[PDB]
């Protein structure tokens, strides 16, 4: 049963740390939006 | 007492030939110490892995 051991350790960070990897990308990605709502913001305050 | 002396003697061979019982029943044990330990090699490669 170290066979298991041996394939765990590497493997189940597919798992573990690609959910932390992911997010990171989308909490980066969503942070295009908080960018763009101040490009707007920027944009339609001289209208006034 | 003689008649009785050749059975002496005729449970003396069975005597001396259970001694080489003891060889074909207590040497022979050694495979068990062989194979109940030579056998965690082969498995301890997937901790050294």
């Amino acid at each position: 049963i170290t066979i298991p051991k041996n394939w765990l350790d590497f493997g189940w960070d597919i798992m573990t740390l690609d959910a932390r990897q992911t997010m990171d990308n989308i909490e980066t990605i969503i942070n295009e939006f908080p960018e763009d709502f101040g490009t707007m913001l920027k944009s339609i305050d001289p209208r006034a | 007492t003689d008649d009785l002396y050749e059975v002496a003697e005729a449970t003396y061979e069975a005597d001396s030939s259970l001694e080489a019982f003891q060889t074909a029943l207590d040497g022979v044990n050694t495979a068990i110490d062989d194979v109940a330990v030579s056998t965690l090699q082969t498995e301890i490669e997937e901790l050294t892995g």
